[PDB]
């Protein structure tokens, strides 16, 4: 680990506990899940980006400059992180092209943390050559360098530094004829020298991935690595936190006030659907009940609460009681864990049982066209130009920015403070701007 | 149309045995019970095989429907509907376009 940045084209050959190995796999998907999800929110320039991730690098130590503590734990698990993401992403091509964007991301993040002074000894860690020229060379061929540059603006040929390349290593480059050519060695700045490498990386990359894929089935065989390394992204949750065992005080009376106030859409609009049909399906019914488990709702208060409500469904309260009472008071007490004991996570409700005719439950930006994404936002009234950049984020496939948008919207605030994974996240901070 | 039935039987019979002895072909290069076997050739032909049924499990589940099992030789599709028309023309849309995307399977 010789320096911070590094390409990955090693892999480790040390040996480490279960516990370790499931740490870094579950940080580095956390990483990657943020960079994707804060480069769709913001624009991949900005200083609130490169601050924001700057502060999950820090809360997951996963990159820094070199000092006493970065020799040993961060690059290592970078390593080890980034190696394991390997095998879990090289089932499927879409899953690498998914990767290689947050991958190019965060590379393209860290060159830019990166200073100009160590840049040249980080290009020669890299073990492809690269020379960057003097002061008089680049003096001197200045007037070439403009003259045969791209339409960059100007005789300018600022702070940016140069390098000397062969040629063959920038053939769309030159190609175009938008590039000094001397002796058969190019001449470039930063954008174009960090486009190459990212480009090179790309390709290493795909080679790489597809080898790993070659190499699956071999090292599949293991038990305790198999249903981690199947759904590190698929199906994992980055620490939605929101685990069964909280507590608050919340008033029976209250729930629709805090429905209109407080739910996210999904969460809303099946509550709605509750009150305007006193039934719901097998689904919707399971979702909401645990969901109103895990915002504090007490045992008595939820089953009064149901009860109550199928006061209004016209169904015998005996037949309420021996038929769902004992399956709530299941959900609130003993095993069947993980399918009853918990409070649904958003990136569950997406992949997870689409509603049909006659269902509500389901994230409505995923499971609803957008003719009725719009008719659903007009009634909540948000303004239209809000409604616009969300069917955007909805053609863009990224729901859970686009319910943090209308979480900023409905609340008449410009940025949530987080990237939201759980209803009863959404509905702790609903709470939370009181 | 118009035909003798006995000779659309033969017609069907012959149709059969073309799709088994096609099933087969892949059989009779990928066994050490064969003459052919080919360890290289064999794996390279699972190995596309695997990675096209999976690409298009995923755009299946983009599409968005869910499967639930298929190994090779068939898959398992819900289809959140209850329409059996609709869930005819659900497969027909998904035939043509994984037929368009690769132009030889059937
Ligand atoms: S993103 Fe998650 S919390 Fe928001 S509406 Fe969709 S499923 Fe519900």
């Amino acid at each position: 680990y010789p320096h911070c940045l590094q390409f990955y084209l090693q892999p480790p050959s040390e040996n480490i506990s279960l516990i370790e190995f499931e740490n870094l796999a579950i940080d580095r998907v956390k990483l990657l899940k943020s960079v994707e999800n804060l480069g769709v929110s913001y624009v991949k320039g900005t200083e609130q980006y490169q601050s924001k991730l700057e502060s999950e690098l820090r809360k997951l130590k996963f990159s820094y400059r070199e000092n006493l503590e970065d020799e040993y734990e961060p690059r290592r698990r970078d390593h080890i992180s980034h190696f394991i993401l390997r095998l879990a992403y090289c089932q499927s091509e879409e899953l690498r092209r998914w990767f290689i964007q947050q991958e190019m991301d965060l590379l393209r993040f860290r060159f830019s943390i990166l200073p100009k002074d160590k840049i040249q000894d980080f290009l020669k860690d890299s073990q492809l050559q690269f020379e960057a020229i003097s002061d008089e060379e680049k003096t001197l061929r200045e007037q070439e360098i403009v003259a045969s540059s791209p339409s960059l603006s100007g005789l300018k040929l600022g702070f940016e530094s140069i390098y000397k390349i062969p040629f063959a290593d920038a053939l769309d480059l030159f190609r175009g004829r938008k590039v000094y050519l001397e002796d058969g060695f190019a001449y470039v700045p930063l954008k174009d020298i960090v486009a190459i490498i990212l480009n090179e990386f790309r390709a290493k990359l795909s080679k790489a991935l597809a080898l790993t894929a070659r190499s699956l089935p071999a090292v599949q065989s293991d038990e305790r690595l198999q249903p981690l390394l199947n759904h590190l992204s698929h199906s994992y949750t980055g620490q939605d936190y929101s685990t069964q065992g909280n507590v608050g005080k919340i008033s029976l009376d209250q729930i629709d006030l805090l429905s209109t106030k407080s739910f996210p859409p999904c969460m809303r609009q099946l509550h709605k659907a509750l009150r305007e049909n006193h039934h719901l399906r097998h689904g919707g019914r399971m979702q909401y009940g645990l969901f109103l488990k895990g915002i504090g709702l007490t045992l008595e208060q939820a089953l009064q609460f149901w009860k109550q409500e199928f006061i209004k469904g016209k169904m015998d309260p005996d037949k309420f009681d021996k038929g769902y009472s004992y399956n709530i008071r299941h959900s609130f007490g003993k095993e069947g864990k993980r399918t009853d004991y918990t409070p649904f996570s958003c990136l569950k409700i997406i992949l997870s049982n689409p509603p049909s005719q006659g269902d509500y439950h389901g994230c409505p930006f995923r499971h609803s066209d957008p003719e009725l994404l719009k008719q659903k936002l007009q009634s909540y009234k948000i303004s239209p130009g809000g409604i616009s950049q969300i069917l955007d984020l909805v053609k863009g496939t990224h729901y859970q920015v686009a319910c943090q948008k209308y979480f900023e919207m409905i609340h008449n605030v410009d940025d949530c403070g987080f990237s939201l994974n759980h209803p009863n996240q959404f509905f702790c901070e609903s709470q939370r701007i009181l | 149309q118009d035909l003798n039935p006995d000779l659309i039987l033969q017609y069907d019979i012959r149709q059969k045995a073309l799709k088994l002895t096609a099933n087969s072909m892949y059989g009779c290069l990928g066994f050490s019970y064969s003459r052919f076997y080919a360890k290289p050739l064999a794996a390279l032909v699972t190995y596309k095989g695997r990675e096209i049924l999976m690409h298009t499990k995923e755009m299946v589940q983009k599409m968005n429907l869910e499967v639930i099992y298929g190994d090779t030789d068939s898959i398992m599709i819900n289809t959140n509907s209850t329409n059996l028309e609709e869930v005819f023309k659900l497969g027909n849309k998904v035939k043509s376009e994984v037929n368009k995307l690769y132009k030889l399977l059937e």
